[PDB]
């Protein structure tokens, strides 16, 4: 069919800056019989369905701001946002309808922001859980930016490895911040072989590394 | 019939202007095939609007067509100096078209332009055919109004004087020409002839003499 | 055994006028209940033939032709009524002994993004013969240079779109049309519905 | 309003068969060219198929990868769309949306749009094609100790994901339902932490509502500050 | 390019007949329907006649009814207008024009895209008169020189310089109505002063009305 292509894949600009997306088609979606382009643009925020922005390559959907504006014709289309807003963070897809439906590769749009130091919290294992015989120690890093962070577990000052798993959030629609969760899964046995369970966070927002930590007592 | 269309219209530089065009219910009110044509001096007509309000390729959006009953209207926004031209509407009427009377648009606010006078004495070849002609040629002036006065020595002559009405050039300006006819005897008699070209209160007198040959 | 008039008038999709549709009606009683067929049509006019209970008559065939054009051009569908549509998008005979009906379709054919399904044959070399049709979709090499099957400079496609939008006024609002041709050949008449 | 509700996604064995069902309401269903569009985790949208309006023929079109393995259906009297899926693969694991996308450019519907628009998408059900087994999630508190924080640790479950609603979803102070990490055993653990102020800890009962309908686990866990 | 150029016109005694020709070039004229439209001095545009490609549809205008006769040779890419029983009112400039697309009435619907530059038709009982051309010399940092086309009828004359090679600085003036009902025109070119000893300048006058061409050599006056 038609190989919808997008470039770039990832994109990040400051608030109120020019955000620029593109589309390339293996065929022409310009139909000569009416002189219309059979192309659309779709906004999709994580966890939600896509929302139509643009159709006929130019025409906005009811209520979409003039911020968004799709242009081009034939096989080299483009959608530019005049000034990027916090909520504008999303992945966008250029779907042509000329031949059935074929969507683009996708372009992720993100906000650049002033550095944001993370608020950190350790949660020790749960009594309920310990009965079951497992230990899960959590570390939270709500509201942090940029995304790149390093989180080390250290037990009685022991650099840990192989037992951690992380989940970064999506850039908060408003705050345009990230949050992380590092979960340290140990067995009750090992959890009891040690006393102090600490989580060390290296980030740009922190002058020198911050640690939160707990004592089983 | 002939289609009612005001002879003249006007608008300042950068402003707008509408050119009405009133026909019958068998043409303007009969079909929506109303066209508008722009014609500059000494050139063929150009299609500016078709189908009432649609513009051909390469025609500015400034120009905008419309209609209301048997009355079509052409509006020209962001008026430029070059817009100063004649305009006629056209219409289908059953195996035949019809035009309007036409409207000559004058664009105001165009800056003043001083005139440039070039006077030529009689050529000996002409003189050798018992004839004499002095050739004053105005150009590059705006507005179009100009007075031309000739004078033999100090004393003006109003015979043999022929003068254009200023026409418009590619400079979007005007261009007049006065020709004073004389006998060869008159030419050599007076010690000079002159061409006064009066434009907007300022004047240019150029002078020529048989001594100059 | 009444004629299938409901299929013709209350069809979901009507045809583009350039490829105007034609539904044969034969072997059925054409009882005309237009006076109370539950639809206030914009207008109605029977050319040559008359609607005053002439149903009594028996016709050989009835070719019902359907399409959509702009209000402005509703008149073009008439004998001697020259114009785009007449000259390039279907035409009637001067001796048209038949009725024609049409109505506003803004709430049937006007689409938010514009309606481009309906196409009007813009240009054509010769005028169309009565009840002739052309679905030619070839580029015209107006240019002294070829087109290579593409549209561009002096290289034109033979169709265009009405781009119907509700914002538009009566003039450029979609208007659907149905035509009633009454055929009477040597074959026995198959439709009367007296 | 108008709404498109997909139902019948879940776990199905490789080579197995599954019937998806889209219940539509609000708009003139029978006039629209309904389609299925799927999305694998992290991967982009991919069109699956289309059914045209039965007045426009009722033609079906399918994409290259699902060509002749899927079968689209329609019931205009019930206003419901179906997708019959057969010889399923691990490639087919994705969330399937039913949509009116690609319709309005061809369909026969006019200007009377329900809410002034035409392009509508459903929430879409998740089809997991694995030979693995189901598993219910464990719910453990992430207890609090200015503005503090607390959450719920959903742990060990299959397949993903779980519906975590903080205090009947009313609580939205700092709700962070991070996606559940795939465990070595194929299980899933997330930490839905909701940062809330200190003072507030006194009151404001924090009962996250975790639902996991594959296993049909409904859990309301109340998160209380520990006494130590 | 698509190019219509009209020829076949001039002075003609009132009540006589004359035949004009529109030469087509750069399009399938044999499909396109063509029209005659005329522009009478002072007055505006007026439709004359319309011929279908096949020559099977021809409307004439009320004014020229049963007087003019349109025709065409598709093979030779030519349109013709036979004008008989001519009157003063006919006296005009005669344009040939086509519609962008090919239709008899399409031209009216979507406008007339292409027009020729026209051929001028004068229905006067007056006599033809060929011009007297005379050099307007300079005296040897630019110089104005020209020549004087004088006492001719009817319009127009054309002036080119150095066999049309000298193009810039050229301004052929509009002509006066000689009191005798003739015309007097002046072409003037501006050239470098340095070139008056090197270059030789010749103006190329042509009054086809008269069938009278003139090349006048303009050179610095001796003193």
């Amino acid at each position: 069919d038609i190989v919808m292509t997008q470039s770039p894949d990832s994109l990040a600009v400051s608030l109120g800056e020019r955000a620029t997306i593109n589309c390339k088609s293996s065929q022409s979606v310009l139909y000569s019989s009416n002189n219309k382009n059979y192309l659309a643009w779709y906004q999709q925020k994580p966890g939600q369905p896509p929302k139509l922005l643009m159709y006929w390559a130019s025409t906005r959907e009811s209520g979409v701001p003039d911020r968004f504006s799709g242009s081009g014709s034939g096989a080299e289309f483009t959608l530019t946002i005049s000034s990027l807003q916090a909520e504008d963070v999303a992945i966008y897809y250029c779907q042509q309808y000329y031949s059935t439906l074929t969507f683009g590769g996708g372009t992720k749009v993100e906000i650049k922001r002033t550095v944001a130091a993370p608020s950190v919290f350790i949660f020790p294992p749960s009594d309920e859980q310990l009965k079951s015989g497992t230990a899960s120690v959590v570390c939270l890093l709500n509201n942090f930016y940029p995304r790149e962070a390093k989180v080390q577990w250290k037990v009685d000052n022991a650099l840990q490895s192989g037992n951690s798993q992380e989940s970064v959030t999506e850039q908060d629609s408003k705050d345009s911040t990230y949050s992380l969760s590092s979960t340290l899964t140990l067995s009750k046995a090992d959890y009891e072989k040690h006393k102090v369970y600490a989580c060390e966070v290296t980030h740009q927002g922190l002058s020198s590394p911050v640690t939160k930590s707990f004592n089983r007592g | 019939s002939v289609v009612t269309q005001p002879p003249s219209a006007s608008g300042s530089l950068g402003q707008s202007v509408t050119i009405s065009c009133t026909g019958t219910s068998s043409d303007v009110g009969g079909y929506n095939y109303v066209s508008w044509y722009q014609q500059h001096p000494g050139k063929a007509p150009k299609l500016m609007i078709f189908e009432v309000s649609k513009r051909p390729s390469g025609v500015p959006d400034r120009f905008s067509g419309s209609k209301s009953g048997n009355t079509a209207s052409l509006t020209v926004s962001g008026l430029q100096a070059e817009d100063e031209a004649d305009y006629y509407c056209s219409s289908y009427a059953g195996n035949k078209g019809v035009f309007g009377g036409g409207t000559k648009l004058t664009v105001l606010g165009q800056p003043k332009a001083a005139p440039s006078v070039t006077l030529f004495p009689p050529s000996s070849e002409e003189l050798q055919a018992n004839k004499a002609t002095l050739v004053c040629l105005i150009s590059d002036f705006y507005p179009g109004a100009v007075t031309v006065a000739w004078k033999a020595d100090s004393s003006p002559v109003k015979a043999g004087v022929e003068t254009t009405t200023p026409s418009k050039q590619s400079n979007n300006k005007y261009a007049a020409s006065s020709y004073l006819s004389l006998t060869p005897e008159q030419w050599k008699s007076h010690r000079s002839y002159s061409c006064q070209v009066t434009h907007e209160g300022s004047t240019v007198e150029k002078t020529v003499a048989p001594t100059e040959c | 055994n009444l004629c299938p008039f409901d299929e013709v008038f209350n069809a979901t999709r009507f045809a583009s006028v350039y490829a105007w549709n034609r539904k044969r009606i034969s072997n059925c009683v054409a009882d005309y209940s237009v006076l109370y067929n539950f639809a206030p049509f914009f207008a109605f006019k029977c050319y040559g033939v008359s609607p005053t209970k002439l149903n009594d008559l028996c016709f050989t065939n009835v070719y019902a032709d359907s399409f959509v054009i702009r209000g402005n051009e509703v008149s073009q569908i008439a004998p001697g009524q020259t114009g785009n549509i007449a000259d390039y998008n279907y035409k009637l005979p001067d001796d048209f002994t038949g009725c024609v009906i049409a109505w506003n379709s803004n709430k049937l054919d006007s689409k938010v993004g514009g309606n481009y399904n309906y196409l009007y044959r813009l240009f054509r070399k010769s005028n169309l013969k009565p009840f002739e049709r052309d679905i030619s979709t070839e580029i015209y090499q107006a240019g002294n240079k070829p087109c290579n099957g593409v549209a561009g400079f002096n290289c034109y496609f033979p169709l265009r779109s009405y781009g119907f939008r509700p914002t538009y006024g009566v003039g450029h609002q979609p208007y659907r049309v149905v035509v009633l041709s009454f055929e009477l050949l040597h074959a026995p008449a198959t439709v009367c519905g007296p | 309003e108008v709404q498109l509700v997909e139902s019948g996604g879940g776990l199905v064995k490789p080579g197995g068969s599954l019937r998806l069902s889209c219940a539509a309401s609000g708009f003139t269903f029978r006039d629209v060219w309904m389609s299925w569009v799927r999305q694998a985790p992290g991967k982009g949208l991919e069109w699956v198929g289309r059914i045209k309006s039965k007045i426009d023929g009722g033609t079906t079109d399918y994409a290259a990868p699902v060509k002749g393995r899927f079968t689209i259906s329609r019931d205009d009297s019930k206003n419901t769309l179906y997708l019959q899926m057969n010889s399923l693969k691990t490639e087919d694991t994705a969330v399937y949306y039913c949509t009116t996308a690609g319709s309005y450019y061809y369909d026969t519907v006019g200007p009377g749009l329900p809410e002034g628009k035409f392009d509508y998408w459903g929430q879409g059900t998740l089809v997991t094609v694995s030979s693995a087994s189901t598993k219910g999630p464990s719910v453990f508190p992430l207890a609090p100790s200015g503005t503090a924080a607390l959450g719920c640790l959903v742990k060990d479950y299959f397949p993903e994901p779980v519906t975590v609603s903080w205090n009947s979803g009313a609580l939205t102070s700092g709700v962070h339902t991070f996606p559940a990490v795939l465990q070595s055993s194929g299980l899933y653990s997330l930490s839905s932490v909701v940062t809330v102020p200190s003072s507030s800890l006194g009151t404001q009962t924090y009962i996250c509502n975790v639902n996991h309908k594959p296993s049909n686990t409904k859990v309301d866990k109340r998160v209380e500050p520990k006494s130590c």
